[PDB]
């Protein structure tokens, strides 16, 4: 129930990738599926993700983080890739099942 | 050819011929009083009595 | 048994990272080794020349050297033969082989003292405590015939009899030959014997630290300098409107 | 061999930097530096310290316990 | 010799306990200490090997 | 202005810079080595054969 | 043409890997060990050659030749120290290098990681035979034990031991082949290191955030050349401090006693960098198990890549993984401690726990917590 | 004729708090072991605790008196 | 080395024993003579 729902919010703050200004999706490791997804992203979304990342890298080299006031809020995190990624994986699974057929 | 060259080279690693094979060793059971153990050099590694 | 007494920590004048050896005391220790210990202990890795410029003058060393007859040869007829010592010779082995040594010590084999302090945990602290720490066995402890009690020695029953006691010799420098005074000098000697570089090793360490400081600093400034370009770097996302 | 030029597609990002000679190598050592050193320290000490602090104890216990078992139990000779 | 919990021997390398017969009683060791070929050819003088 | 003079006359030209480092080490070496030993020998007075020496020397 | 830095068949390489090499703008100090490791290798090889010039591979002369090196050869003592201590800083550095890799998921670069494992394994064997060269009590018995490990192999085994010794017991034939083997391996290491970096350059360095850094790369020079030099100087201080001030600190004093084929010292402990494994092997009270455990304790590194379940690459944003990680580090620190202690209670049981602990955090907890964390991210 | 500062200080040290209690603990052991015939105990432990405390003290100033 | 080339193992052993060899040291660190073993090398007529 609303258990892991608050658990999640806890973890989200514990992980801390938002102190860098990243969304959950930004931190995704770029395997094949993700790279394919990133490709389908509308340009604005893609250009934005880039900047977020480039800024985070700059923050990391600097050994700093965003002011608490700019950290992304658990409920304002946009899973801009999540769906695309779903499809990509969905698409692949089909081909796979089909080729073993 | 290969099998033989490997064979030879592989065996160049094994023990050489100067690696003898020596005899016994006598020991006076009087040098070893009751309740005691004594080590003697022998065929390389120790030898207990 | 399964219990052992670890020695204490004496404040040797050379214990400190920048503290050299007291060469005077090392000179003394030598005498102790020469006139007392050498009778059963070999110091195979040291030669009379090693003393020169450390504890003795060249002449003194040459002298000490000649006091020993050395076996050389073969000669013209292929004969071995004796000859005086050269500063190039090493300290004389009291026995021609362990079997002989053991034979002359109840089967007990006196180890070579060249690297003794480093061959034993505790070093001079241990060697010192042992030399002076001789005493009678506690209740219930029987020391086998031939072995002497010493709580500091592992097993407490060592094969060496108390090598030193007051005035067992006379330091030609006028130092009061008390037993512990002796132990302190010979131990100090055994340290130098195990590592003559000791002093230079430390003098280098000093220079090393200084340079390492000066240099690590200058390089921290240099690394930072170049990196500033990136540390203060500011960026912004100005998409088209 | 050469990688600089392919890497990735980026748009609309401006950056500003100054020559190393126009700025300070180590600036705001107090107003900024240390404050973050602490920030960082603070945020990780509760993740790191625990397992180590833990093992630390395990050391002391096991050590002391091993040593205790050295000492003799008078109850063995009160006979 | 004379160590361990079986009045035999103790190997200081990985804790193998041997008895007075040289048999493996405790520890990782797989077999009992090897026995050589010998013969008591004297009153108080034995010969091994 | 040393920094200006130094820069202007040593650090600017890649050559003069190099020569300055060579020259530098040279002076630095002497200075450092002497002082270092000084510091060491001081911290160890009367313990070095340097110190004991004279007692078995000549006259 | 234009510049001779990008065209020349050789410079094109130095420039291609140490000057124009693109590197993430955010790699931290945990990325300095790669080069320190490289520098160690060079330093070892160099002081080694220097020492090998005065060594004598012969049971009757080995020990004393080393002594002569230290006592008669100008600065021989220093060189031997740097060589002895270098070995340690080699392991110190390699261990941190391995850590960094696990924490930041560098192992996802399979070929780079795998070769890395080969490097560790080779470094291990190298350091082993090398230690056998002064031929002191530890040298001899270590030789005896380690080579004997292979007797654990069914049927063959022993036959392999014969080779290792060139006889039916450790002796001169062993010493001389070991000196050769020790002289050789360093170079096979340097060689493999080239393959390591080659596979690495295919992908380029990974970074703390575990996300693509293509949006921000920087020329290796002067950023990391400068950072690396600084790093070297930092590692150099302790290494030299130790070397010049406390030479035998990290070394056993039991090895100042010439090998005695008839007497194994009552207190015999493996070089510190081997303790953790030593500990794991003592835990299994069975010959073969202990060996397999030993083998596994290191070979397991090959599995790490197939145990990555996280949807994120590093542990920077995985607090649970982070704790499990530091737990593992302390787990080893514990195993090392145990290794230095006698096979007795409570030590024995603690060891067995830590051991059991170790394989579990790697084979079970990590992949599990990673899966768990993914769900917590709503993935 | 002479006096080894080692003895001089070993005495002074045995006056010490710990030594005294250790020395006492030892005497006690010695006593019952030296008496009780066909026993199994030893006084190594006590001797060590004593020695340990004593010499630790000894080694703290002995050198001041030595050259 | 003779064995299986020019002589039988026995013959070689025999030839071997015909020579006194110096061994040791012993229990007192003494050198001493002993018969030859097939493992010994042919006897040097002079010590140098
Ligand atoms: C010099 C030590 C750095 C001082 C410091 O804490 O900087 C804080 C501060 C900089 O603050 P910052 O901008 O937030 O830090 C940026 C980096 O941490 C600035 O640090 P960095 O990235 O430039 O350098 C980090 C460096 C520093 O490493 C340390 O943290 C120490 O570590 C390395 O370079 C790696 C080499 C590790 C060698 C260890 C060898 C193992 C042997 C083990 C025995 O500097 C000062 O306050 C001035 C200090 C003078
Ligand atoms: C008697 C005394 C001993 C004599 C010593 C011999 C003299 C040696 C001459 C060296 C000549 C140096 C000339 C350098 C000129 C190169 C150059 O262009 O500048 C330096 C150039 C960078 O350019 P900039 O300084 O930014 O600007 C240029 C100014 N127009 O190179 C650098 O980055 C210099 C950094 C040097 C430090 C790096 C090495 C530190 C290493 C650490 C460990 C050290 C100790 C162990 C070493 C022993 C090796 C076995
Ligand atoms: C094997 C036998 C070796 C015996 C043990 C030797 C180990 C010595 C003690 C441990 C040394 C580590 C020192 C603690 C450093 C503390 C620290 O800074 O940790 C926090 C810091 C923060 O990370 P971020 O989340 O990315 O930060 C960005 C946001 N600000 O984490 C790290 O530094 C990353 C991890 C560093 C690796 C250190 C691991 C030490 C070595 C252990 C070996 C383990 C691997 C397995 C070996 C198998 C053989
Ligand atoms: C009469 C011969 C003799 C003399 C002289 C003598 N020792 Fe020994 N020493 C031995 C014997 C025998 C042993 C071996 C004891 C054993 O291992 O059971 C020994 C052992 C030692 C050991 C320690 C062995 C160990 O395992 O801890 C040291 C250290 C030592 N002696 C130092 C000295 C010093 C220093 C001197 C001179 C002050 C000296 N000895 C004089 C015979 C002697
Ligand atoms: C002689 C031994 C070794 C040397 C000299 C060496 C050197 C290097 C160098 C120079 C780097 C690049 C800089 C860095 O990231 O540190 C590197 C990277 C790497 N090494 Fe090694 N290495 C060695 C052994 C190993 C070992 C034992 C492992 C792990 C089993 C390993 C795994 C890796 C990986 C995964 C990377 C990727 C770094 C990243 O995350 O970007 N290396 N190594
Ligand atoms: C992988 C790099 C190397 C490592 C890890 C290494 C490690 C070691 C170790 C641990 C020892 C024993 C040190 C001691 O005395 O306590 C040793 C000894 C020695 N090594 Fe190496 N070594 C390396 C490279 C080399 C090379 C390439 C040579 C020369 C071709 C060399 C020559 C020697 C010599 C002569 C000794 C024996 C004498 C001595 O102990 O100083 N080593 N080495
Ligand atoms: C091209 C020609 C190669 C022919 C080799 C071959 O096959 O020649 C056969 C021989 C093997 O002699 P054998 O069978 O062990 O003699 C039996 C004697 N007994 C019964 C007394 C034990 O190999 C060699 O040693 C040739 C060495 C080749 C060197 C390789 C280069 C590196
Ligand atoms: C000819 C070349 C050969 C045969 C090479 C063999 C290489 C084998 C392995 O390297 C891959 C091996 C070094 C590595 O095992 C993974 C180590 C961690 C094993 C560590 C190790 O050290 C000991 C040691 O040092 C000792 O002396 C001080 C004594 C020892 O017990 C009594 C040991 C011991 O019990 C173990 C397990
Ligand atoms: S070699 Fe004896 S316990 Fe392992």
């Amino acid at each position: 129930g609303r258990l892991m729902d608050r658990i999640r919010k806890w973890y989200y703050n514990a992980a801390g990738f938002n102190k860098y200004g990243l969304m959950r999706d930004d931190t995704l490791y770029e395997d094949d599926d993700v790279k394919e997804a990133l490709k389908r992203l509308p340009e604005d979304l893609y250009n934005e993700r880039m900047f977020r990342i480039k800024r985070a890298l700059d923050l990391s080299l600097k050994h700093r983080i965003l002011p608490k006031e700019q950290w992304v809020k658990y409920e304002e995190d946009k899973p801009y890739l999540e769906p695309y990624l779903k499809e990509v994986i969905r698409e692949r699974l089909e081909r796979e099942a089909w080729n073993k057929k | 050819a290969a099998k033989n060259v490997v064979t030879q080279f592989i065996s160049s690693l094994s023990a050489s011929a100067d690696v003898l094979a020596l005899s016994k060793i006598e020991i006076k059971l009087s040098d070893i009083p009751e309740g005691k153990n004594v080590a003697f050099k022998w065929r390389g590694k120790p030898l207990f009595v | 048994g399964e219990l052992e007494l670890h020695p204490p920590a004496f404040p040797w004048s050379h214990g400190g990272p920048l503290s050299a050896l007291d060469h005077s005391s090392v000179r003394r220790g030598f005498q102790v080794y020469k006139q007392v210990c050498s009778a059963c202990h070999s110091m195979d890795y040291v030669a009379f020349r090693n003393l020169i410029g450390v504890t003795h003058t060249e002449a003194e060393a040459k002298a000490l050297a000649e006091e020993v007859e050395v076996q050389d040869g073969p000669d013209e007829n292929g004969e071995l033969f004796m000859r005086p010592g050269k500063i190039s010779d090493y300290f004389p082995k009291p026995y021609p082989n362990p079997e002989a040594a053991r034979a002359a010590n109840n089967g007990a084999l006196p180890p070579d003292l060249s690297y003794i302090v480093n061959a034993r945990h505790g070093g001079e602290d241990y060697v010192f405590s042992l030399l002076t720490g001789y005493c009678d066995p506690p209740a219930g402890v029987v020391v086998r015939e031939g072995l002497h009690y010493n709580p500091y020695f592992p097993g407490q029953a060592i094969g060496m009899a108390p090598p030193i006691y007051n005035e067992i010799l006379e330091y030609d420098d006028g130092t009061p030959a008390t037993m512990s005074q002796i132990a302190k000098d010979v131990c100090t000697f055994l340290r130098w014997a195990a590592e003559p570089e000791h002093d230079q090793r430390k003098r280098m360490g000093l220079k090393m630290l200084l340079i390492s400081a000066l240099l690590t600093s200058l390089l921290y400034y240099m690394k930072r300098h170049k990196w500033s370009v990136l540390k203060s770097r500011k960026m912004a996302y100005r998409p088209p409107k | 061999g050469i990688h600089f030029g392919n890497l990735a597609r980026v748009r609309h990002i401006i950056t500003y930097s100054l020559s190393p000679f126009e700025q300070r190598a180590i600036p705001n050592i107090f107003s900024d530096a240390l404050p973050n050193v602490w920030r960082r320290f603070s945020s990780q000490v509760f993740k790191v310290a625990p397992p180590f602090l833990g093992a630390y104890l395990l050391y002391s216990w096991g050590t002391q316990e091993f040593e205790r078992l050295k000492r003799k139990n008078p109850a063995d000779y009160e006979n | 010799a004379n160590s361990g919990d079986f009045g035999g021997y103790y190997c200081p390398c990985h804790g193998s306990h041997y008895d007075a017969s040289g048999r493996i009683r405790k520890g990782p060791a797989p077999y009992n200490l090897e026995v050589p070929t010998y013969q008591f050819v004297g009153d108080d003088l034995v010969v091994v090997g | 202005a040393l920094l200006r003079q130094a820069y202007s006359a040593l650090f600017r030209r890649t050559s003069t810079f190099a020569l300055t480092v060579v020259l530098g080490a040279v002076l630095f070496e002497r200075a450092f080595d002497q002082g270092a030993d000084a510091i060491f020998e001081h911290l160890n007075e009367g313990k070095l054969w340097k110190h004991i020496k004279h007692k078995y020397e000549a006259s | 043409a234009p510049n001779i830095r990008k065209s020349h068949p050789l410079l094109k390489m130095i420039n291609n890997s140490l000057i124009d090499l693109p590197a993430p703008s955010n790699i931290s100090a945990w990325w300095n060990f790669g080069s320190l490791l490289a520098v160690c290798l060079m330093t070892q090889i160099l002081t080694g050659l220097l020492l090998a010039m005065h060594y004598t591979a012969d049971t009757s002369l080995a020990f004393s030749s080393v002594a002569h090196t230290c006592r008669n050869v100008q600065y021989g003592w220093l060189i031997r120290n740097l060589h002895a201590n270098g070995a340690s800083f080699f392991f110190i550095c390699i261990f941190l290098h391995i850590g960094r890799g696990l924490y930041y998921g560098s192992y996802l670069y399979k070929e780079t990681w795998n070769t890395g494992v080969i490097l560790l394994l080779t470094l291990m064997a190298t350091a082993f035979v090398g230690y056998v060269l002064p031929w002191g009590q530890m040298s001899f018995w270590g030789a005896t034990v380690i080579t004997n490990l292979f007797s654990a192999i069914p049927y063959i085994g022993h036959t392999l031991v014969e080779w290792a010794w060139g006889g039916f017991s450790v002796d001169n034939p062993t010493l001389t082949r070991f000196f050769a083997l020790h002289f050789l391996l360093p170079f096979a290491i340097a060689g493999i290191t080239i393959i390591h970096l080659t596979f690495l350059h295919e992908s380029g360095s990974n970074n703390p955030l575990g996300i693509s850094s293509d949006s921000d790369k920087i020329p290796f020079h002067p950023y990391y050349s400068f950072k690396d030099i600084l790093g070297l100087t930092l590692m150099l201080t302790p290494f030299l401090t130790l070397a010049l001030f406390s030479p035998n600190l990290l070394g056993d004093p039991e090895n100042f006693t010439p090998a005695n084929p008839l007497v194994t010292p009552p207190h015999i402990k493996p070089e510190w960098y081997f303790l953790f494994a030593y500990a794991i092997l003592r835990s299994i009270p069975n010959k073969l198990g202990g060996v397999l455990a030993l083998a596994a304790s290191v070979l397991i590194l090959f599995l790490i890549p197939f145990l990555h379940k996280s949807k994120q690459r590093t542990m920077t944003f995985r607090p649970l993984s982070q704790t499990l990680f530091w737990l593992l580090v302390a787990n080893l620190l514990i195993l090392t401690w145990i290794g230095s202690q006698p096979v007795e209670h409570p030590f024995i049981i603690i060891g067995q726990m830590a051991s059991l602990s170790y394989f579990t955090i790697l084979l079970i907890l990590f992949p599990t917590i990673g899966t768990l964390e993914n769900k917590m991210l709503n993935y | 004729e002479l006096v080894d500062p080692l003895t001089t200080i070993r005495e002074h040290c045995e006056q010490t708090e710990k030594c005294v209690k250790a020395r006492e603990r030892l005497e006690l052991c010695d006593a019952r072991v030296s008496s009780r015939s066909h026993t199994e105990e030893q006084c190594t432990e006590e001797l060590f605790d004593f020695l340990h405390a004593r010499d630790h003290c000894v080694a703290h100033k002995l050198f001041n008196k030595l050259k």
